[PDB]
């Protein structure tokens, strides 16, 4: 299977330099131009540049020419994006991307994306409350994940490791006072939920924090 | 620089129906003109290359047309699943440049908020903070006002509020209110409502709890 | 001079259950303390001497203990006529000296106010000035919104509201609102309206009159 | 609250015509409406009381009608001087609430951009840093951009853009890009340009200094 | 004449409070409702609340009620808000204002607004640059860069005033805790450079004049 995989997030201090990586595999990497775009937060795409790992040929957009470095290491089939002199303009996502025409079909190929946060607060893991009814009955059942205080983006929240998605709503971060917090509900059937446990898990990669909070009673 | 320019910063319709974007560009470009699709919180998927082609896993629900100047993408038989930021894109000429995005709105009947309000936590009043949380989850249009009353007493400080995106499933839309304050300010009142104003009904939703 | 800090200002218990109050002396003051019940618009009532000894006529639901620092009354089968401020005292050491005070609380279930409307009476329309008066009373919780509308406008000045102590009897509250005008004012207007937001209703509860 | 709704956000026009702007109150506050109009960067200034008065030294242009909960602030003879923010207010219910505000906006037609560049003066020179200023003075529509070329070559760090309001006397948009380099590197380079793409020319007005 | 007087800006540390003044003169103090307003940066007017000076009666919009504090003076004739626990929402510029009926007309007065700014950083006052054109038109455009300072605002004239036509001054940016903006005038080739054209600059939270000839 053809993968590009890149690290969730990356906290760095204005001024400072950041390594995005893209560890490509699956496929024969010094055959495909590969690609990154930016986008931060809430605003549109924009192409930083490509790169060939056979040759290491570049074309740049001449707005990032100084800022993003691009190399690749042949030797672990890995794309490497460098930021320099950080400033609060360049937090935003980067994605990495390939486009394989095989002679049949044209695919594309994305990582997840590597969320960058030029700032100098510190990482804050995740506190996570769970959201219980309260004694004082209906045939469905509204539970909630409290996920406060965290910093820098992002966190993924799933229920009873994915296996609950219908009847889910994870609302978008929230900043205020330097730190983050989300929340996310489900609704399963009243026959699910107290007789069957019913987990939130929470992951914050910046902290390297993972969290199973159950909906106790 | 080349300017994709997308005139709508919206498109509407309804489910099953078809809608259009239109992108234009500043220099004649030919046909080397991409389409994106992108998802909240999702990498973009590419949806049409050299103006007019799909790429694989793309169904033909989606068309892309134009030359030159003028570029159209066309959604048939819209479906909930749909709704995402659609972006397009040349190629022809150095730098390569976006457009600012369209992003797809559903039309549909109104929908009433189901509300459920949730005490702090005994987790979180070991911490010497409380929150109080309100979910307003299904309701059509977006438009709702939440208001957090402390025996009655109104309270605006403090108030967190946080709205999805129109549903992938029925194209409604959800929000949630936390209501943040210390363990002891928490600790001096009992009555905490939380109270939901929308355009479909005169009478506001009430939900409330004690201690 | 010797401090007596009573850990909280309010206590609360519902009727029947039982409550109790702390008292802490800064200095040792051994069993000389006493405890007294004040209710709205009368003297203090003495109901304990020597911490744990009681007065004539005090029944024996009112039980001090305590020794040293730590000193505590508690009162057991408790009845919406214990609705007071009770104090903690010290007697060992001169100057004497009282505690902050503890009023007590009682839960109870929501009860929606009988609102009642008056016009200005004839006599006080003599004398130049015009009241309208709002009695809102025997609701619970004590959270109450009252506001005065003339014609649809409203007046939130020349408005004088009193609050009642928690009732001796059903443990609610009682509210009288008045709003004062002239007698020039009161004659340019026909409707005057009471409006009263509580918990127990998210309708308000209203009542007007048409001076027609 | 009384929520006061601004439909628009923005009312357009063109000099010497009329414009109204609309404000919708939740409930019925009678004919207890005013109007404010401020301009940038100065107080607000109280137009119309009681829904259709006005105050002392507005102009009879400004008119205002409605009652209940519909309400109209019409501006007749607009002038590029009544370019400002227009707020609804109630006063029959409290709190006092105002609307969203509706901002004025002149139709004109387009305007090519008076560009001028000007070096770092030598007084900023002394200090160890260097900014290159480009005014680009009574455009429209506003729609603009600036590309900073440092001999030839694009330069976006750095780039401080502010856009002004309408211009209260030809209803024309101005504009400032300011660029700013240390001393060092602006002595590391010689050709400093700054071009302005606008609809009203399918060429870049280009002004450039040399350092020598 | 009737004049409601507030200082321009103040600058106070997160959690502090701060005392806004507005001084009232040419008219019977007691007589009229003080009002006073709210505008956060970009933001609309609200309300937070009222009070008449004759026996301090007050009315305050519950959304400010444990943050504001109504108060008079009589024997100086001004009126005092007084904001506590300070956050970042409560910069904003703070009007009072006054509304006289006198049995004929109805006239408004308001004063200038004080820019509250909640902040941990302190004063830095601007550096004021001219901006004379390059060496070598029947008109002439002539600049001001008014750089690096904090807080808001600063005033902006030319010639004392005198120089109001051709005039544009811009909104100041943020950037790394400091300010800037710039402003341009244009005049005729028969006035600079045989006429002296001087850039006034004023910032009152550091009590700092500027008078900045444009000289060529
Ligand atoms: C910055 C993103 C970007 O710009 N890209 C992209 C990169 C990765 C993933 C997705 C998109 C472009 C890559 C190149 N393509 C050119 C068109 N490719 C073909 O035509 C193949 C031949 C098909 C046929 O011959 N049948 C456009 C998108
Ligand atoms: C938040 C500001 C505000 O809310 N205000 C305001 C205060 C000061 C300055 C400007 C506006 C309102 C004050 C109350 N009302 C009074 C309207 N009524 C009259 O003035 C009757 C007399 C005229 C007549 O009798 N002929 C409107 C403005």
């Amino acid at each position: 299977q053809v993968q590009l995989q890149q690290p969730g997030a990356e906290l760095v201090k204005p001024g400072a330099s950041v390594k995005v990586s893209c560890k490509a595999s699956g496929y024969t990497f010094t055959n495909y131009w590969m690609y990154w775009v930016k986008q931060r937060p809430g605003q549109g795409l924009e192409w930083i540049g490509r790169i060939h790992p056979s040759d290491s040929d570049t074309n740049y957009n001449q707005k990032f020419k100084g800022k993003a470095t691009l190399t690749v290491d042949k030797s672990s089939s890995t794309a490497y994006m460098q930021l320099s002199s950080l400033t609060s303009e360049d937090s935003a996502v980067y994605y990495c991307a390939i486009e394989i025409y095989d002679g049949y079909n044209t695919m594309d190929y994305w990582g997840q994306g590597t969320s960058v946060t030029v700032s100098s607060a510190k990482t804050t893991p995740p506190s996570v409350y769970p959201l219980a009814p309260g004694s004082a009955t209906n045939s469905m059942v509204t539970l909630g994940c409290l996920v406060k205080g965290y910093f820098p983006e992002p966190v993924t929240v799933t229920w009873n490791s994915g296996s609950l998605s219908s009847g889910v709503h994870t609302f978008p971060a929230v900043l205020q006072s330097d730190l983050y917090t989300l929340s996310s509900s489900v609704t399963v059937p009243s026959s699910t939920w107290p007789s069957q446990t019913v987990t939130c898990n929470v992951a914050h990669p910046a902290s390297s924090t993972k969290v199973d909070k159950k909906i106790v009673p | 620089d080349i300017v994709m320019t997308q005139s709508q910063k919206f498109m509407s319709t309804s489910v099953g129906d078809r809608v259009s974007v239109t992108c234009k560009a500043s220099q004649n470009v030919g046909t080397n003109v991409a389409w994106y699709q992108q998802k909240p919180g999702q990498s973009p998927k590419a949806l049409i290359y050299s103006a007019s082609y799909r790429y694989s896993g793309v169904p033909d629900r989606f068309t892309g047309s134009g030359s030159g100047t003028d570029f159209t993408l066309t959604i048939s038989n819209v479906q909930s699943e749909d709704l995402a930021e659609y972006f397009c894109q040349q190629y022809n000429n150095y730098p390569l440049t976006f457009g600012a995005g369209t992003k797809l709105e559903l039309k549909r009947a109104d929908a009433a908020p189901t509300v459920s309000i949730f005490p702090p936590s005994s987790e979180q009043l070991t911490s010497g903070g409380a929150s109080v949380v309100c979910f307003l989850n299904n309701f059509y249009p977006k438009d709702i006002n939440v208001k957090w009353k402390i025996d009655g007493s109104e309270r605006q400080n403090g108030v967190l509020n946080s709205w999805t995106d129109q549903d992938s499933k029925d194209s409604t839309y959800s929000m949630s209110s936390t209501l943040t304050l210390t363990k002891d300010e928490y600790e001096r009142h009992n009555s905490y409502t939380c109270e939901a104003t929308h355009k479909t009904s005169t009478s506001p939703i009430v939900k409330s709890f004690n201690r």
